[PDB]
RNA sequence: UGGAGAGUUUGAUCCUGGCUCAGGGUGAACGCUGGCGGCGUGCCUAAGACAUGCAAGUCGUGCGGGCCGCGGGGUUUUACUCCGUGGUCAGCGGCGGACGGGUGAGUAACGCGUGGGUGACCUACCCGGAAGAGGGGGACAACCCGGGGAAACUCGGGCUAAUCCCCCAUGUGGACCCGCCCCUUGGGGUGUGUCCAAAGGGCUUUGCCCGCUUCCGGAUGGGCCCGCGUCCCAUCAGCUAGUUGGUGGGGUAAUGGCCCACCAAGGCGACGACGGGUAGCCGGUCUGAGAGGAUGGCCGGCCACAGGGGCACUGAGACACGGGCCCCACUCCUACGGGAGGCAGCAGUUAGGAAUCUUCCGCAAUGGGCGCAAGCCUGACGGAGCGACGCCGCUUGGAGGAAGAAGCCCUUCGGGGUGUAAACUCCUGAACCCGGGACGAAACCCCCGAGGAGGGGACUGACGGUACCGGGGUAAUAGCGCCGGCCAACUCCGUGCCAGCAGCCGCGGUAAUACGGAGGGCGCGAGCGUUACCCGGAUUCACUGGGCGUAAAGGGCGUGUAGGCGGCCUGGGGCGUCCCAUGUGA
């Protein structure tokens, strides 16, 4: 009866935990990151913008998220992160952004 | 290469979309005698230009909405409303029909 | 296969000479020199007009029975006859007479077609050094319809090769009386040939 | 990935392989990209063989390991001789 | 290079017009009969229910152990161990389980076919090109102990490995924000800011192979998109709340009302929307002169489904038939808490039905998966098996023998027919027995070179002691339909509108070629008939090719919407139309 493919279910367990967590941090952290953006600070906004866009590409590396997909985060939430420190703000500390 | 079309268009009603209408011919399959039939199409105009009335070169094009698979490419000859007459007198005598 | 029943018998519906006897049809006795009327109680008497159906009928009938052969594989026959282009009438005789069994008796090496197809089947004859022994075998044009080794002395085969010598056979064939052995000159033409039968019959027979 | 092998035909017990490019996954007698030359196990005619040289050098060049028992018919049949 | 008609309305006639037959066709079935092979083919019904076996795994050159067999030096040896080591069965880890194989339930729709689009896209392994691989840390199974449990399994406690996880670095390069040029839908280059790499494993060591990472290209496979083609009913005529579009967002590999908030009032429809019925589509197949009609079994392509329905996880890829969770139905186990299962894979059961096979053989071939290879599994496949289901080849004999046996029919009592038919003689020699016996198989694997090109060297065949080849060798299965007309093929008896026949016209009420038996004949033969359904005949839906004074058929008459159709001459474009090439039409 036992068709061994169960190790083929396990893994997949043990690997459905593992990207489900690194891609939870992406939205947390990138939440905390608009957050602080609009709010005004902006050196904190960005500094966590930082570990923001490090572990999105972090979890491209693998099984995760990936293709352009792992850009596409980018491509909006410093997008959003700009415009927001835009509001009356400034481009404060040298951020992942280039002026 | 994109398809392209010219029919007249019919409707301006929508924010930014236009109706057209196209008439083809060809000959029966079984009865030669070249017949006509007709579609409207559901194209972008993001300018807003073009007004009714309009004979218009339409391309296929990349998906904008449920039923717009085409843009106006350019026009043809303003002043022709007595086409549209047709295509309005045609849907009106349905009204006079039912029960 | 052949309808192994009488067949001094058919000669006599068709009213014609028919040669699946050999030295008694040629005798006074194809059954036909004593009795020249159709089998059964009746035929005696008088008969009467065949419609239009029992001519292109029994005329069929007549051809096919000539060559002692299947329906299905004649049928088939008429049909590839249509296949090909030229006249239609023709190289279905034409083909007919490709028929190995029918050269082992064109060319004599028996008294009967169905004595013919005896040999042929028991691998008595061959073809180019291989013992055929497939009544079927479309003989093409220009092979050594030999007799085989195992063969060449046998007690009917000579009482029909002594039987062979001169007398002329077949403008579209050739015998090498002595060596046992013939060739397929060509295809026959129609002049070259001459059967009891009218062909433009047998296809008006074959529409239905 | 991309192969090339034999591909059968011709009824039971007379095979009559094909030699063919398709993709690992297409099922034997199936569809493929391209012929590349008939093949016979038999040798029943003097043709037993044949390959357009030429486009398979293409497909080998544009990557595309074949079967074993095919390379078996592109050595010999010459397709890796430059001498 | 292809086209036939007949019977039947009348006392008879011509015409109109139905009905009916002869033809071909099948995944066939049923009847009577049935010898041999070859290649095909075989649940059309309940997408009903399934016992048992087998259908997908593999790598010790990713890692650590439980187990087990062999071996030895080193220390004189003891304690032995480590390694070489081969085998294992599990575990972690990698690749495959999405291919292959089954079936048409659903589906009338970009599902399919066909031709295009993607500046809106992905693509494992393969191929090509560039670059790079420095250091450090950690977890969990196996295993050990303990615990619960009928079972299924499972909770905890403690170690440990790695091509598993993670971190900092180097950044060829790539991702992103913004800015610039080129380009023109999200294409290409550059600049500043940030962000992201990596894994070791082998042998024959001064080296090569299997691997890793980033990136660009290539190929292949695929998502999405559009023009066009794709069934019956208008006694279904109006349909539409994500409904139509916009703006911004969510999601995805990516476009999109695919999903959400906000706004606008739209979208569709007699060129048939909406509904109802029906159905997988195609290359093709059948039929037909052809136009046309009918059709989608087998084979190949595409689609869809895996008891019904929903779901997501892993992943390059599936919402995954032999993976997972849930509900419902169904079967089984249970220690009543609980648990297991999914043949529309091969084969086989049962059920229903007019009806559809062997629980075979083998990885030798081809193909696939993993692997450095040796190799392992491959019910794909290659074969064998059973059913005249189909097409094709073959057989049941060949020659000679009577004015012509016996029997049996008919008979004007002379005779005729079966009938060369048999008998008999001769010749041949299916079956059967003996011998020999493959093709399908030369590659991976071994030396030269260099593991490359090039040559040479060996193993391996299920089918099968079959095919085929030589020797011996026995005359050695015939059946079914019809015989009134159409329609080939006549008489005798019985029967007496009874028994029965039939496709239609009709036949049988004493003299039946129409019923049944006979002799005889016709047709065709391992087949012959019946029934069913498709095309034809049917020019009987008529485009090809029909009609409407009385045969069926002119609207009771106008007036007009849409639609269809449109005079003479010059000219522009060239939409149809035509011609040429070119891609496509697997
Ligand atoms: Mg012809
Ligand atoms: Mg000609
Ligand atoms: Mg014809
Ligand atoms: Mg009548
Ligand atoms: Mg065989
Ligand atoms: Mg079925
Ligand atoms: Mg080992
Ligand atoms: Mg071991
Ligand atoms: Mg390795
Ligand atoms: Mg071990
Ligand atoms: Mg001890
Ligand atoms: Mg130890
Ligand atoms: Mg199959
Ligand atoms: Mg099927
Ligand atoms: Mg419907
Ligand atoms: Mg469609
Ligand atoms: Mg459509
Ligand atoms: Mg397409
Ligand atoms: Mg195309
Ligand atoms: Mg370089
Ligand atoms: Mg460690
Ligand atoms: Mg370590
Ligand atoms: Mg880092
Ligand atoms: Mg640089
Ligand atoms: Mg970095
Ligand atoms: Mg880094
Ligand atoms: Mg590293
Ligand atoms: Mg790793
Ligand atoms: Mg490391
Ligand atoms: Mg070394
Ligand atoms: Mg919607
Ligand atoms: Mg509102
Ligand atoms: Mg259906
Ligand atoms: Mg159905
Ligand atoms: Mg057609
Ligand atoms: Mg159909
Ligand atoms: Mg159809
Ligand atoms: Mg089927
Ligand atoms: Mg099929
Ligand atoms: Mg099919
Ligand atoms: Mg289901
Ligand atoms: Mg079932
Ligand atoms: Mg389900
Ligand atoms: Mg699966
Ligand atoms: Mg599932
Ligand atoms: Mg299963
Ligand atoms: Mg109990
Ligand atoms: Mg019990
Ligand atoms: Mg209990
Ligand atoms: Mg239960
Ligand atoms: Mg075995
Ligand atoms: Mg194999
Ligand atoms: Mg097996
Ligand atoms: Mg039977
Ligand atoms: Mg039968
Ligand atoms: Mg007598
Ligand atoms: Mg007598
Ligand atoms: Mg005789
Ligand atoms: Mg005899
Ligand atoms: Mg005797
Ligand atoms: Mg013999
Ligand atoms: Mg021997
Ligand atoms: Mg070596
Ligand atoms: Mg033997
Ligand atoms: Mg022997
Ligand atoms: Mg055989
Ligand atoms: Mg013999
Ligand atoms: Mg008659
Ligand atoms: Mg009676
Ligand atoms: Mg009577
Ligand atoms: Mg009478
Ligand atoms: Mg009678
Ligand atoms: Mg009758
Ligand atoms: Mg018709
Ligand atoms: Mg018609
Ligand atoms: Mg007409
Ligand atoms: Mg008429
Ligand atoms: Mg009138
Ligand atoms: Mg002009
Ligand atoms: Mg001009
Ligand atoms: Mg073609
Ligand atoms: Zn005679």
């Amino acid at each position: 009866r036992n068709l061994s493919a169960l190790k083929r279910h396990r893994q997949s367990l043990k690997r459905r935990l593992r990207n489900k967590a690194k891609k939870s941090a992406i939205k947390t952290l990138s939440k905390k990151a608009v957050q602080l953006a609009q709010e005004g600070k902006a050196e904190e906004a960005l500094k966590i913008m930082r570990k923001a866009e490090s572990l999105i590409d972090k979890a491209a590396k693998g099984s995760t998220l990936h293709k352009n997909a792992a850009a596409r985060r980018k491509s909006r939430l410093m997008r959003k992160v700009r415009q927001l420190l835009e509001a009356a703000g400034a481009p404060l500390i040298g951020g992942g952004l280039s002026a | 290469p994109k398809k392209v079309l010219t029919g007249v268009v019919v409707s301006d009603k929508m924010q930014k979309t236009v109706t057209v209408l196209v008439e083809r011919q060809f000959p029966h399959p079984l009865y030669g005698k070249v017949i006509k039939r007709s579609k409207k199409y559901l194209a972008h105009d993001p300018e807003e230009k073009y007004k009714l009335g309009d004979v218009v070169e339409i391309i296929e094009s990349r998906p904008i909405s449920k039923r717009k698979r085409f843009r106006v490419l350019r026009l043809v000859e303003s002043g022709r409303m007595d086409l549209v007459e047709k295509y309005l007198i045609r849907r009106q005598n349905y009204q006079s029909l039912s029960k | 296969g052949r309808y192994i029943g009488p067949v001094c018998r058919l000669c006599r519906r068709e009213g014609v000479k028919l040669y699946l006897k050999g030295e008694r049809c040629y005798s006074p006795k194809c059954a036909m020199e004593r009795r020249p009327y159709p089998p059964g109680q009746h035929g005696q008497k008088r008969a009467r007009r065949p419609s239009d159906y029992a001519v292109r009928l029994r005329e069929k009938q007549k051809l096919r029975r000539i060559y002692g052969i299947s329906e299905r594989q004649f049928r088939n026959l008429f049909e590839e006859a249509s296949k090909k282009k030229g006249v239609t009438g023709s190289v279905f005789l034409g083909l007919l007479e490709s028929r190995l069994d029918n050269v082992v008796y064109r060319l004599g090496f028996a008294v009967s077609r169905r004595q013919a197809r005896q040999l042929v089947r028991h691998g008595h004859i061959t073809v180019n050094g291989r013992r055929v022994d497939l009544p079927s075998y479309r003989v093409r044009p220009g092979d050594e319809i030999a007799v085989a080794e195992k063969s060449r002395n046998l007690e009917l085969i000579r009482q029909n090769l002594e039987a062979m010598k001169g007398r002329k056979v077949g403008p579209w064939l050739s015998l090498d009386v002595e060596g046992m052995k013939g060739k397929f000159l060509r295809l026959p033409d129609r002049e070259d040939l001459a059967l009891p039968v009218n062909e433009q019959l047998v296809i008006e027979f074959y529409s239905r | 990935m991309v192969k090339i092998r034999l591909a059968r035909f011709g009824s039971k017990h007379n095979p009559h392989y094909r030699i063919v490019v398709t993709d690992a996954r297409r099922k034997r007698d199936g569809k493929y990209i391209e012929k590349i030359g008939y093949y016979d196990p038999r040798k029943t005619t003097p043709d037993w063989l044949k390959v357009d040289v030429e486009r398979a050098r293409y497909w080998l060049s544009v990557g595309a390991q074949p079967t074993d028992t095919a390379r078996r018919l592109l050595r010999q049949a010459g397709v890796f001789r430059q001498e």
